[PDB]
């Protein structure tokens, strides 16, 4: 059983060990962001990619560092050089670029980064399991905010629970 | 069961 890289979303300088589950945006919300208060001038760091997963909503999303994929033996590694390669580039055309043009790129990043986080939430629930939990939660198939039916997925009825109750009692009405 | 989260 591997998992497998689908896109790179992001890359940080991140406090080390900052990486894996502890990083999900649900294990922040619960335990507090392990890359808290991480200021790359006092504290040793290393370079952090931000993982969608396939077969993985957004909301489990992680940070991973080259280490970390190597050593889960993750599948769609060539997808990593190309990343290194595409964010080379991209350093060296900010390098000699206006500062016209380094503004527009900067709000587009923005922009990206807003929607994004859209993805981490359900906009509405069209499904539930048949099976429950033994604490009694259902599993929910979410459709998520900003992209279409066919991103919808299958979650933890308890984890969804937590932040987005209000849509499982507009379901269950 | 395809729900699953990470662990």
């Amino acid at each position: 059983e591997f998992e497998t890289i689908e896109r790179f979303m992001d890359c940080r300088i991140g406090r080390k060990g900052a990486t894996g589950a502890t990083t999900t945006i649900y294990a922040v919300e619960a335990d507090g962001d392990p890359n808290a208060g991480f200021e790359k001038n006092k504290e040793p760091g290393e370079i952090q990619y931000l993982i969608k997963w396939k077969g993985w909503s957004h909301i489990h999303n992680t940070w991973e560092t080259e280490e970390t994929l190597k050593q889960q033996n993750v599948r769609g590694m060539k997808k990593l050089d190309n990343y290194k390669k595409k964010d080379q580039e991209t350093k060296r055309w900010l390098k000699n670029a206006s500062p016209e043009d380094v503004e527009y790129y900067n709000c587009q990043q923005e922009l990206t980064d807003d929607l994004h986080k859209q993805y981490q939430i359900v906009e509405r629930i069209i499904a539930h399991s048949n099976q429950k939990s033994a604490a009694g939660y259902p599993d929910y198939y979410c459709k998520w905010q900003g992209l279409p039916y066919s991103e919808c997925s299958w979650e933890d009825g308890a984890l969804i629970s937590k932040k987005f109750q209000a849509c499982i009692d507009e379901y269950f009405s | 069961r395809t729900a699953r989260s990470k662990v």
